[PDB]
């Protein structure tokens, strides 16, 4: 099963069910798919769904976890949209 | 080994995973299974190249070391016919 | 700015404060008598910065002791057990200027033990084994010996309780480690066993797991700290030969097997050390020794700090560790700031109006 | 009836009426929004009015003016952090409830922040410095942030040494050109005009509060620094300094580096450049926090702030106490008033007399 | 089995076995009179023995000497008061339970008082100094009364500057004729005998405690003030001061004037009349009314005494930790003891070993 999360500028992503989950914000929102969130730009999310792909791949993994790259200029949207987000 | 990947059409961006030995058909599968578009109605492209049905993955240049989670390759979408065309993202500015 | 290295003290843990007390370390000078670290002190390590806070607690102090057992509930520390230099200690003591409160628990006591351990359940508090003197279950021993000895205590009351055993419990040990996923509440090691059981926290049954493939060597004085709802981590120990151990386990619970984690950490084997898991998917763990702890004079005791990365930094670390690293270059950047995120944020967590004054 | 006891609140006068909004309490607590304190400062006696339309969130650390009896407010601290919004409320209004105007100005605003001054000059609000997040737009300017806020706050801020101008005749903002070595980065210090010169003095920046006494030319937009020659008050943070002359900066109250509330005053001379201790009755009541407005009989009118430490917030001593610190001769008219209504008992404005005689009914 | 903790008890020692008896603990609280506890230096274990007969009532305070194995008690306070009663107790005994003596000493007693010391001389033993009531009769000597005593006591007290012999041969009490300048009336004080010199140690003497040494000499009864050049430890009470041979003095412990308790060593030698500070690992552990007992092995083995200002009674960090200062070479058999002891998994005193071994039954 897949969600859709809608960025601010009109981009859909669509990730699965589970890495959606990492978000404790998305978590509530689909808990009773679509997300809509109007103050998170595109450049912003598609990094976050990245996180997603990236969190759930290195949970509980045995192999060494690697880095995840983030740009300077995009660090304090991506800690805001994080803490938004709850992931 | 598992390839991550982001299939993009025109604002449309897909994740999802899949083994470089997995055939372009069988993702066209996956597509149908979300988009709800048979794989006779889509075309798969390497950012600039058309992906053959019958070819793998891995035969098209996808490696698991560069379709990484933090990292995914990009498909490109086009559906029947029309020109492929992804929108950028936005802009930090 | 940094607690002086021991072996045998108590760690406990909130998630992002670490509390340290207790513990003995080696004089200078070979002699026959431990030096205990003072019983006034409390050490708080924080892991997100990395430093230390040394706060003197006054009350009713426990007295200095190695191999205590401790919890934090809702950051209240329970303190049971341990030794001094008169002997074996079974008083209770807890703990919220601090204050230490000694209390008087409805119910029968235990006897004075260390080197045990303890689970944590909705409100009860579950002690396991250890090693003392003489008073359900069976004490064999070695005047001291082993123990089999399961005792609960109610926070909500204070009345120690036993539980009716019900299938085959563990066999007398000490020096064992002790972790808690859900109902479950995991022993393994000690004496250097091998054998892993789990008692059914809810059933109070006894239950005997027997992994299949390969598996960590029989140890003793080591640590075993949940990690996720399906996994536990082992580091350090100390083998049936009395080789230290550096090596670090992944245990699946559900698939009932264990890996091998590899660390950079492969030259500081430690034994009775503590460990703490934060909410960053680390382990940390602090103090123990490297050298053979049997010979007292020749002991090294360490006050280093070694952190496993078990599990993905949440996203939130991950960008605040990139903003802290690109602090010059972004005060003189801008960026967009939506006040409905921010003011979403801020109604999670409050925001300050006292700071930069 | 009687304001309650807050700091952080804004005070602001025309020399006869002191008018109080906002601030916090201890139970943390922000003071009701809507509610404005008007403080008449010749009978010394409270009274309430209720605002209505764009009413600003409550909020600590505003910056207000009052200009030609037009009230302005910028910046502050609100339960879901900092601002960068203006508001106007004018008290030439004769409605019963007085409407606050929430103006989009033109131009490029400040960054959201609190704890700052500003000056007023010809036509225009000069803002200066302050706390909060970083800019969202290109500013002249540094800003700095502040490294205890990663791991203590919700998001990180910091001090910036910003200048901005808000043109009041069309609400627009700008930033000038200026030249010589601005004061650093800083929030909490103290601002006061006197002709073409805005003065700053202390605040905090990184760590340590400072004493240092600088002053922006309004005129040539050039940054100068004041090193008087003797003694100086002690460095500290959240102190009022007020004209009291066209040569005289009165300086009361605030917080040192150790954190140790303050109780002095001082005058600073702007020819002379020297300072000169001011004794006055409030020894024992330190402040911190507080405002200070001028009254026009030459007098300074101190109100709310904290007597202690508040940095501990559950043992702040909040204060809603009036100090009246008398620092230029009163007029003859104000000194008979006085004398007529101290005798009321042996013999409009002698009817009206004072507030809250404690003798009185006995 | 284990001694509760205690301050204001008494130890006195053999060289090999310290016997503890009496003190105080919080919940006030004496410990139980009929206990006598011996450690035994050389293994480290603790050992519970009851007592009979005239069984001394639970003091603290108390002054008491081990001379031929025989344990002498004299004054301390009890729940009801200071007392000067004389007390025996032969150790040398084969009774299960030790008979406790009260001696009816011939002659005139001192005052009823505590905290204070001894010397053991020739077949006497000399008491000085102490605080408690007035003297029940004349007395050679100086008594000043303590005037915060007036209206915070149930009776007034105060320090003395008394000399009193007790003759053991016979049990008669005297006084000596002295000369010189005696020191200052003073209590918790600490003395220490070296051949016929009895050296005495700070105390403290109306206000602020002292860090003056003085010694009498035990032959000619000639009061003497030593003044070393140099750097002094600084001026305390409830200090231990031990001779660690015939020419070094050891002090540990003690109470500033400014109620700071003390971790810092000190030794005195007495030929060159200078102090040396002695580095050792308790700096964390200040010492304050606890007791010093010199080894055969060249140890000084501290007991009990609180880690902090114990005049606030219940936030009073008793203790019963037992503190060593190696001071001496030890011999080769000691030595050589522990090295088997040390490794016993790789090879009588072998056998009895120590105590309380928290690495073993892992």
């Amino acid at each position: 099963m897949y969600v859709k999360l809608i960025s601010s500028d009109g981009h859909e992503f669509i990730v699965k069910r589970e890495h959606a989950l990492t978000s404790g914000t998305i978590k509530a929102m689909l808990s009773g798919n679509e997300v809509n969130f109007r103050e998170i730009p595109s450049h912003v999310l598609s990094k976050v769904c990245m996180y997603f792909t990236y969190k759930v791949r290195y949970t509980n993994s045995s192999t060494e976890i690697p880095e995840f790259p983030i740009a300077p200029e995009i660090a304090l949207e991506l800690l805001m949209a994080a803490n938004f987000l709850d992931c | 080994m598992d390839v991550f990947l982001m299939i993009r059409r025109h604002k449309t961006t897909i994740f999802t995973d899949a083994k470089e030995s997995s055939t372009v058909f069988e993702l066209k599968r996956i597509v149908e299974g979300i988009l709800k578009r048979p794989p006779d109605e889509q075309r798969l492209y390497k950012d600039d190249q058309l992906l053959d049905d019958g070819k793998t993955l891995g035969e098209c240049g996808f490696t698991s070391q560069t379709a990484r989670p933090q990292a995914p390759a990009t498909v490109g979408l086009a559906f029947r016919f029309e020109a492929l065309c992804i929108e950028p993202f936005s802009s930090p500015p | 700015a940094c607690p002086a290295e021991r072996s045998g003290h108590v760690a406990v843990s909130d998630g992002r404060h670490m509390f340290v007390w207790g513990g003995y370390k080696s004089n200078q000078v070979r002699g026959l008598y431990d030096f205990y670290l003072p019983r006034e002190e409390l050490w708080i390590y924080n892991m997100e910065t990395g430093r230390w806070k040394k706060i003197n607690t006054e009350g009713d102090v426990p007295p200095s002791m190695s191999g205590s057992c401790a919890v934090c509930v809702d950051r209240v520390l329970y303190l049971f057990g341990g030794h001094h230099s008169r002997g074996n200690t079974n008083k209770f003591y807890m703990l919220d200027v601090l204050q230490w409160e000694r209390i008087d628990c409805q119910g029968i006591p235990p006897s004075s033990k260390d080197k045990l351990g303890v689970w944590v359940y909705k409100n009860k508090l579950i002690f396991f084994g250890g090693y003392g003197y003489l008073p359900l279950g069976t004490f064999e021993f070695d005047p001291r010996g082993w123990n089999d000895h399961v005792h609960i205590l109610d926070t909500e009351t204070f009345t120690w309780s036993q539980p009716i055993t019900t299938g085959k419990a563990p066999s007398p040990r000490a020096a064992h480690a002790c972790a808690t996923v859900g109902n479950r509440g995991f022993v393994f090691g000690g004496r250097r066993m091998n054998d892993l059981h789990y008692l059914n926290l809810d059933t109070w049954e006894w239950n005997e797991l027997i992994p299949q493939g390969i598996c960590p060597v029989g140890r003793s004085w080591h640590s075993l700290t949940p990690v996720s709802s399906d996994h536990l981590f082992l580091f350090g120990g100390f083998t049936t030969d009395k080789q230290p151990l550096s090596d670090a386990w992944t245990y699946c619970i559900s698939k009932n097997e264990w890996i091998q984690f590899n660390h950079p950490y492969t030259e500081k084997p430690r034994l009775w050390h503590t460990a703490c898991a934060s909410d960053e998917g680390e382990v940390i763990v602090f103090g123990g020794c490297a050298n053979n702890l049997l010979v007292h004079h020749r002991a090294a005791h360490s006050n280093e700090i070694l952190i496993f990365s078990v599990q993905p930094k949440s996203l939130v670390r991950l960008s605040l560790e990139a903003v802290i690293c690109f602090k010059e270059m972004l005060a003189n950047s801008w960026n967009c700031l939506p006040k409905h995120l921010l003011h979403s944020v801020n109604q999670r967590f409050g925001s300050n109006n006292t700071s930069g004054s």
